[PDB]
């Protein structure tokens, strides 16, 4: 008893987000089968059995403790910020006083990965391709974390139970939809643009189970991402305009991350690369001022409350 | 420095029946740290008292007659399990819990010093 | 409660760091020692404030501050290194 | 909630914003003005500091900041340096085609992280100011940008300039765990003795660690091998403002940090005091001699005259106070800044700075070579200048607390040093046709910009370096009213 | 009771209100804790004691439990306690007292209007509290909030 | 220290069961028979719907019976 | 106290044994100098520094009144300041 | 209970041995990389001193934002070369001699005995008990100048960075 | 027991402890005349400090300095804050005063140990400690933070 009622939330979260990014995958290709025109479920589990059943693939160079750990860490700057999801009013991983704050910090060693990922292939491609990752993981944390900030500062908590809660005192006009769609724009491009999503490799060395690593992170960023546009501007759990609480919140959080992972997907199939050039006189002089501005914005705000 | 006392020689039996009283008399009077919710020191002081009995009731009851030794351990083992459902609860904070616990260690501890 | 050890751990750093800022080819190895003393005494004062100050922060507080003027000293010892790696052809 | 104790920083944080606010519109339509708005708020800010003159040592932020007369005194001398340094850079700029907007910030938040550490009370701004003064040090020393040399040498200062830092604050963990959780130093020697650790390797470990982190700031001779290869490359105005200020600075800490906390080791704390100093009086004043550089045996120089400065921190308040090591550095500042004056001007107009170069001041330029040969005698003290009675003070307080080891080792090292200073007053005044220099010969004084205010700043420092030694007791006067550092 | 949530506990006794959809979270000692969402401060908890006593009025008087009760047991020692008048009301057969303080940090601008009860082997002590800066609005909503607390069995 | 629901079985297992058998069939049906059927506000709520309904659809995933027959045809094989 | 996090140490050990044990059953089964990205990154640290600061004082606004407004306004004025100071120059230029 | 100090000591290990990487690896990146495991043993150790804002704040600002630009350094490799940078009799006698004194000092100390001592000062004042509340109602107000000096310390920083990294 | 830091004095004119609520000896010797001490300033005071049997192990005396201690907010021992303020309503001191205070061990250092630098202490387990307060002054600016 003294171990096992400990492990299984986390072997359930664990569960739960395999489930998750497998309908990730198999969303993205649904959406690709709509804009593009069963057994299908199954081929995601199919691709992931591919792409784990392979070759090592190590070249001559010495770096294999790194060429070891770099997807690895590349997978552990998502997978260990998972246990910070209030799902419901109850089930989430831990009570986590700091709630949003240790991903910016999980989802921030996310370049130490990249870096090392540019180091661990040797090849000049997958060294510019990291330099330029990382670079972009750097560039994009500012606003991402100041509209985390102005959200934190509505509700003057980082426990993201205390904010979940928080959102739903006015109903629906309570949520963060209107009260920072501003900083939800911001939120909405720092989640769409880090990931080498909106924007555009760098694995041309890393091949077997350590391309499925890469795969695997690169898809659970975006369901953590999409977990925090449910938890910040839509709503935990709360339709407000026992045990079936929980049972019916987790579905309408999951609803709300299927919602902003077809806009997610959709936005990347009508979207283009920005060219890394607009790419980085968005994020740095034009993201980050607005994300400055409604940082002063909700800053004279909430002196009235 | 618990971490010399690794280094340094194990208690004399007369030394833990010193110990054992300091430890009891210092238990007496942690009620001003439960009240106000001080769990950090709390968990301090009942880590380091049971690292502290670990080592102590072995040793003191080397000087105990057979008479002694069976009622001895008894209590003794009633102590080390009432401290150890003590520390679940103080490191699963609960006060009253903890505070029950602690009037158990209170009340096993009374007798341990009567040997 | 061995729990002084990580104090012993943080004399382990201020002393490797040391040794390490002593003995360095490079600039940017010392710096990452520098780092690492800044680390040792940050811990030093972490535990301090776990043993001994916890309604105030004091310790903690510092924390943060001696990680904030550690990240000042990196950020313009490096940019001294890279207007080096400027300056030479 | 109100700290208008802290009004002359405040003065120095509206000077950052009008700075700012300056370097965000034209960006290159004001040179002069600019230098204008930070001159006039360095003299807003001393003007503020002696309207605030006669209040009261009032502790002003919460539990943090101490306004005391004595850090009121070395807030006004690093004011003073700043003030009697700032032009020493006007020409400087313009020469070497730098930039003198965020160099002005850089004075600027130098003096005001040395106005901060006067002032701390906290553990934490005796690490906040000494290194934000030390970061805006480091921004100063790497600013010629031109060769290898410079660079190097401010990056090897940068790893013991964080080193230096990291030491001292390890003594202050050593503080924090050992005096409970306390800090403010009031508080710290009753949180040693709150936890009965007054006798305890802790605190001795803590007074070591944090006084090789102060002589580390002091250059004193352990800790010394920084200022000579730094003051090659590092440009000289800098050079004056960072060990002048620097040293200021550091005796301000060095007196604060050790008599409220540790006045129940001060056995020790004077045994270690005293092994430094008579280490740097003799090494600095014997390094001194044997370098053919003039920044690098003044670098030396400064540490001999911060070896004689802490004698005057062994002496408490009473057997000869701090007042002696307060007009010392008083005269410090007013000898060495001239000094550096007309290193500076040696080098605006010739462009070297070493020290054979010299040989035909006198036939050149009489006033450049009168005016460094008056602040050398000032520095060794043979006539009545300022130097000669601040040494004087020095010795005096030293000989009645007893300390004979003290001053006459000073006595011995000041010879030594008049030796090395005569050793530069042999080149600016002889002069033989071929000892003279092709870096000499052309001095060319006409072709300059204006008259400038580093001849009046250099002619304010040599007269601050002749008539305060004949002119010293209003300066004893107001320098023995600082009884309450404790 | 005009827009007032009876929780009960019908396990543990204890049974008062809250003014309008207060949330639910784990305190560190306390149960329920019930925190308002927008403040930090404002929130009524209640904790156990067990005791062996049947009455608060035999444990001590009340102006002199009060004393011990915050000068010694809730105020830290870096903040003052003012407390101010404290009160007694009688429910069905067991005295019921309430109170009021507040702890003046040098930061920190609160205070609390607690209350104190007994029973079945427990010791029930609700506080409510809120800011200083904002606390002659939220006086007596607190006050109907926190003097209906029930012991039931 | 609470132990508000002191059940011990037959709870919530229930419901998984529950959730895990009766809903994929009828959700995969649902699927099929609009898949063409449907406005793209229809396919982005049943896109919704089967995004949150994954994991049921394990024990449906292989197998496939009533699914192939757009005639009249008989088992010529 | 060990109770906030007491799931987290699980949750890391399970996370961090995870890949190593994925290479094991994999393994038994089957010169550039552009230093503009480096200028990003160096605004990016002490951007990120000033971010932290604002972490806790929005944590801990909301027992404050408008005092703890206009320290961290002159904060992010100081903040602001540094970024017209990056526009202005020759600071990102991408 | 065990799992704690063995989880300490673990840490401890796992720590040192990054450390003497940083120091006393041939590679510089192997060097930096070490250093990145020994700041997420830090944070780790962190959590272990229940001091949790403190640790996901180092893990922030001193890996996501130190190292990433340490490394950028570091593969842009530059450049080569009484206590100073000379070694090979000096700092390892001033070392050995200066951890004798440190290991003299902190294994022979009671510690639990000074935190028996000074005690009234961490009762945890009870209308607050969350750490990030505490740190901002500390950090905010109370050490209200270093927080605004800092803000000045890294704006300078910036700048300087900006007037000296450019050329 | 040992490490007593040998400093003789002359000793104190000895009095009669009219005891408090909390079990404190108290004796104030000396009445001050002037402001009563603030609760959460700096003071400044002199003391003797004496075991059970009254052997000396501390002094400000020895350190020549009055020690400045911030009273009232815990920083010291609970017998310092309660025989120099007050706090069962005993009157604060007046500066320039002079008392005589019997700490007991409720209010000291408990059986604990207080102070081991190396096996042996400072302080042993329940000593009863009696201070000897010379409260001579309020540090000139300080502050109730």
């Amino acid at each position: 008893y003294g171990l096992i009622w400990i492990f299984v939330p986390i072997f359930s979260l664990v569960l739960g987000i395999i489930t998750g990014v497998l309908v990730i995958v198999w969303l993205e290709r649904e959406i690709s089968a709509g804009i593009q025109q069963p057994l299908g479920i199954l081929q995601a589990l199919a691709d992931g059995t591919k792409l784990l059943f392979k070759e090592n693939l190590r070249p001559s160079r010495g770096n294999t403790p790194l060429f070891s750990i770099g997807p690895s860490i590349a997978v552990i700057s998502i997978l260990l910020s998972y246990s910070v999801i209030p799902f419901s009013n109850h089930l989430v991983l831990a009570d986590l006083n700091i709630g949003i704050f240790l991903w910016i910090a999980i989802s921030s060693i996310a370049p130490i990965g990249l870096l090392m990922s540019g180091y661990g292939s040797n090849n000049k491609y997958s060294f510019l391709g990291g330099l330029r990752a990382a670079a972009q993981s750097i560039s994009y944390e500012i606003p991402l974390t100041l509209c985390v900030l102005s959200i934190s500062l509505l509700s003057n908590s980082l426990s993201t139970v205390d904010i979940v809660e928080a959102q739903s005192k006015y109903g629906f006009w309570g949520w963060n939809l209107w009260r920072q769609p501003i900083g939800f724009i911001i939120f909405l491009i720092s989640s769409l643009a880090e990931c080498e999503r909106l924007p555009f490799g760098y694995q041309t060395e890393y091949s077997g189970i350590k391309f499925g690593l890469f795969y695997v992170a690169s898809y659970l960023n975006l369901l953590i991402s999409s977990l925090f546009v449910t938890v910040l501007y839509l709503g935990g759990w709360n339709i407000s305009i026992q045990i079936f609480g929980t049972t019916i919140g987790i579905f309408i959080t999951l609803a709300k991350t299927y919602l902003f992972l077809f806009v997610s997907i959709a936005t990347r199939w009508t979207l283009p690369r920005l060219r890394m050039d607009q790419l980085l006189n968005l994020g740095w002089k034009f993201l980050l001022p607005i994300s400055l501005g409604n940082l002063l914005l909700t800053t004279s705000f909430q002196l009235f409350s | 420095f618990i971490k010399e006392k690794y280094f340094m020689p194990g208690l004399s039996p007369e030394d833990a029946a010193a110990r054992i009283k300091q430890t009891a008399e210092g238990l007496r009077d942690m009620r001003e740290m439960l009240d106000h919710m001080s769990w950090r020191y709390v968990i301090f002081y009942i880590r380091l008292k049971q690292a502290y009995l670990s080592q102590d009731l072995t040793n003191a009851m080397n000087i105990l007659p057979e008479s002694r030794r069976n009622d001895y351990v008894q209590a003794a083992n009633e102590l080390v399990e009432n401290m150890s459902e003590l520390d679940f609860y103080v490191r699963t904070p609960k006060v009253y819990e903890s505070y029950l616990y602690y009037e158990k260690t209170l009340k096993s501890i009374d007798n341990v010093v009567e040997f | 409660m061995i729990l002084e050890h990580v104090l012993v751990l943080s004399a382990y750093l201020f002393l490797i760091g040391l040794y390490g800022l002593i003995t360095s080819r490079n600039m940017v190895r010392a710096l990452m020692c520098l780092e690492l003393i800044l680390n040792a005494v940050n811990m030093n004062f972490v535990t301090f404030s776990d043993f001994f100050d916890n309604s105030q922060l004091k310790g903690e507080i510092f924390c943060i501050f001696v990680i904030a003027i550690a990240a000042a000293e990196a950020a313009i010892g490096l940019a001294i290194v890279s207007s080096i790696y400027r300056n030479r052809k | 909630f109100d700290g208008s104790f802290i009004f002359p920083e405040c003065i120095l944080i509206f000077g950052l914003i009008l700075l700012l606010m300056i370097d965000s519109t034209s960006d290159q339509k004001d040179i002069p003005w600019l230098y204008f708005i930070s001159s006039t708020s360095f003299v807003m800010s001393i003007t503020a500091l002696l309207f605030r003159w006669r209040e009261e040592p009032m502790i002003s932020f919460s539990g943090n900041f101490q306004t005391n007369n004595f850090n009121e005194i070395f807030q006004f001398l690093i004011l003073l340096c700043s003030t009697l340094c700032i032009p020493l850079s006007v020409e400087y700029i313009e020469c070497t085609e730098m930039a003198i907007t965020e160099f002005l910030l850089f004075i600027l938040t130098a003096t005001l992280g040395g106005m901060f550490l006067c002032g701390a009370n906290d553990l934490i701004t005796i690490f906040v100011a000494p290194e934000c003064f030390s970061l805006c040090s480091y921004l100063l020393s790497g600013y010629t940008k031109k060769d290898i040399r410079s660079n190097e040498a401010t990056m090897k200062y940068l790893l013991m300039g964080g080193a230096s830092s990291s030491i001292l604050v390890h003594g202050f963990s050593w503080l924090y765990g050992s005096s409970g959780g306390e800090i403010e130093l009031q508080e710290i020697v009753n949180g040693l003795i709150n936890t009965q650790m007054y006798n305890s390797p802790g605190i001795s470990i803590a007074l070591i660690f944090i006084t090789v982190g102060i002589g580390f700031k002091l250059s004193l001779a352990p800790s010394h091998q920084w200022t000579p290869d730094v003051y090659e490359d590092s440009p000289t105005p800098v050079v004056a403002f960072l060990s002048v200020t620097s040293k200021v600075a550091a005796s301000a800490s060095a007196t604060r940090i050790f008599d409220i906390p540790f006045y129940f080791s001060s056995n020790e704390w004077h045994l270690l005091l005293e092994i430094l100093a008579i280490l740097s009086m003799i090494f600095g004043n014997l390094i001194a001699i044997t370098q053919t550089s003039m920044k690098r045996m003044l670098a030396y120089s400064s540490i001999g005259q911060i070896g004689y400065v802490i004698i005057g921190i062994i002496v408490g308040d009473s057997n000869g106070g701090y007042a002696s090591m307060i007009t010392y550095m008083l005269f410090y500042i007013a000898m060495n800044l001239g000094t550096f004056a007309c290193i500076i001007l040696f080098g605006l107009r010739t462009g070297t700075d070493n020290i054979r170069d010299y040989a035909g001041l006198y036939t050149k330029d009489p006033f450049l070579a009168l005016s460094l040969a008056l602040c050398l005698l000032s520095l060794g003290g043979l006539p009545p200048l300022a130097g000669f009675f601040g040494k004087l003070h020095l010795f005096w307080c030293g000989w009645q607390a007893g300390l004979y080891f003290l001053v006459s080792i000073g006595l011995l090292t000041s010879v030594l040093s008049i030796y090395y200073y005569l050793k530069i007053i042999k080149l600016l005044m002889t002069g033989r046709n071929q000892e003279i220099t092709p870096h000499m010969r052309n001095y060319r004084i006409s072709p300059l910009r204006s008259n400038n205010s580093i001849e009046l700043s250099m002619i304010v420092c040599v007269i601050a370096s002749t008539i305060p030694g004949i002119s010293m007791n209003p300066i004893i006067a107001i320098a023995q009213d600082t009884l309450f550092s404790f | 009771p005009k827009s007032y949530s009876p929780f009960v506990d019908r396990e543990d006794g204890y049974s008062y209100y809250y003014p309008s959809d207060w949330r639910e979270f784990d305190f560190r000692a306390h149960d329920s804790a019930f925190k308002d969402r927008y403040l930090q401060l404002q929130n009524v908890r209640v904790r156990f004691i067990p005791t062996e006593k049947n009455d608060i009025h035999e444990v001590g008087p009340m102006e002199e439990v009060v004393y011990d009760l915050v000068k010694h047991k809730f105020a830290a020692p870096n903040q003052v306690a003012t407390i101010y008048d404290m009160k007694e009301r009688v429910e069905d057969g067991k005295n019921y007292y309430t109170f009021e303080y507040g702890l003046r940090t040098p930061i920190y601008a609160t205070t609390s209007f607690a209350t104190v009860a007994v029973g079945n082997n427990r010791y029930y002590t609700l506080i409510v509290g809120a800011n200083e800066r904002r606390w002659r609005k939220v006086k007596k909503q607190l006050q109907v909030v926190a003097d209906s607390l029930k012991i039931l069995q | 220290n609470q132990q508000e629901l002191s059940s011990v079985v037959l709870d919530i297992g229930i419901i998984s069961v529950w959730y895990f058998l009766v809903m994929p069939p009828i959700i995969m049906n649902w699927l099929r028979v609009r898949w063409y059927r449907r406005k793209f506000f229809e396919m982005y709520l049943q896109f919704m719907f089967v995004f949150m309904f994954f994991p049921g659809l394990l024990l449906w995933a292989p197998f496939l019976n009533f699914r192939k027959f757009p005639r009249d045809p008989n088992m010529k094989n | 106290l060990l109770y906030e996090y007491d799931i987290f140490w699980a949750f890391l050990l399970i996370s961090s044994a995870i890949p190593v044990l994925a290479f094991l059953i994999s393994g038994v089964l089957s010169l550039q100098f552009r230093i503009r990205y480096y200028m990003f990154a160096l605004v990016f640290v002490v951007f990120d520094v000033e971010t932290v600061f604002l972490y806790p004082w929005a944590m801990s606004f909301d027992v404050l009144g408008v005092s703890a407004f206009i320290e961290a306004f002159i904060f992010v004025l100081i903040l602001i300041l540094g970024l017209v100071y990056a526009w202005r120059k020759g600071a990102l230029e991408w | 209970g065990p799992i704690h100090d063995f989880l300490l000591v673990f840490l401890g290990s796992g720590l040192l041995v990054g450390g003497l990487g940083v120091v006393l690896l041939p590679n510089p990146i192997f060097s930096a990389f070490s250093l990145g495991f020994v700041l997420v043993c830090i944070s780790l150790l962190y959590i272990l001193s229940n001091s949790h804002f403190v640790a996901a704040a180092q893990l922030l600002i001193y890996v996501g934002a130190i190292n990433v630009l340490i490394i950028f350094a570091v593969m842009f490799m530059n450049d080569s070369e009484n206590l100073w940078t000379i070694g090979n009799g000096i700092t390892s006698l001033v070392c050995t001699t200066i951890l004798f004194l440190l290991m003299s000092t902190i294994l022979d100390t009671s510690w639990y005995g000074v935190i028996w001592t000074t005690k009234l000062n961490q009762i945890l004042e009870q209308d607050l008990i969350s750490n990030s509340q505490q740190i901002g109602i500390h950090l905010s107000t109370d050490f209200f100048l270093p927080f605004e000096l800092i803000s000045i310390i890294l704006l300078v920083a910036l700048i300087g960075a900006i007037s000296v990294a450019r050329q | 027991a040992t490490r007593i830091d040998y400093y003789a004095t002359v000793g104190d004119p000895l009095c009669e402890y009219s005891y408090a609520k909390s079990g404190l000896g108290f004796c104030d010797l000396d009445v001050g005349f002037g402001d009563e001490a603030p609760r959460g300033v700096l003071v400044n005071i002199h003391y003797t400090a004496r075991f059970a049997d009254g052997t000396l192990f501390d002094s400000s005396y020895k350190r020549a300095r009055p020690l400045t201690m911030r009273i009232g907010v815990g920083k010291v021992i609970r017998g310092l804050d309660q025989g120099i303020l007050g706090g069962e309503g005993v009157p604060p001191m007046r500066v320039g005063g002079k008392r005589k205070l019997q700490i007991p061990p409720k209010l000291a250092y408990g059986p604990e140990p207080a102070g081991c630098f190396s096996g042996d202490c400072n302080i042993p387990g329940n000593a009863t400690l009696l201070y000897d307060i010379n409260f001579v002054e309020i540090y000139p600016g300080s502050n109730t933070r």
